[PDB]
């Protein structure tokens, strides 16, 4: 679920979801259209590609249950909806951890006329 | 704020 997506962001990489990863770029938040502005960016664009592999689970309010062993995230089993949007916001996290070192803040609130064009997942 | 990646 998204609020469960967003204590995980926030574990993994020390920023708040709302506002970090909200609203950034083009794909982070409400993504859809545009070439992906950063690595960060790209990480929403999978992502959603990744949600999208997924037309019958529901991301936003379906809740997984995962654990920390350690620092690595593990997805527990529950039902396969569950288990493949754990696996979505897994990687997410993962990626957002992977590039903070290019994280700009300057991407935050992006507007949408700057993203044009399909980019196929 | 329940909306938002």
């Amino acid at each position: 679920s998204l609020l469960e997506f967003g204590k995980m962001i926030l574990e993994e990489t020390g920023k708040l979801a709302i506002p970090s990863y909200s609203s950034y770029g083009c794909y982070c938040g409400w993504g859809g259209k545009g070439t992906p502005k950063d690595a960060t960016d790209r990480c929403c664009f999978v992502h959603d590609c990744c949600y999208g592999n997924l037309p019958d689970c529901n991301p936003k309010s379906d809740r997984y249950k995962y654990k920390r062993v350690n620092g690595a995230i593990v997805c527990e089993k529950g039902t396969s909806c569950e288990n493949r949007i754990c696996e979505c916001d897994k990687a997410a996290a993962i990626c957002f951890r992977q590039n903070l070192n290019t994280y700009s803040k300057k991407y935050m609130l992006y507007p949408d006329f700057l993203c044009k064009g399909e980019l196929k997942c | 704020f329940l909306a938002y990646k």
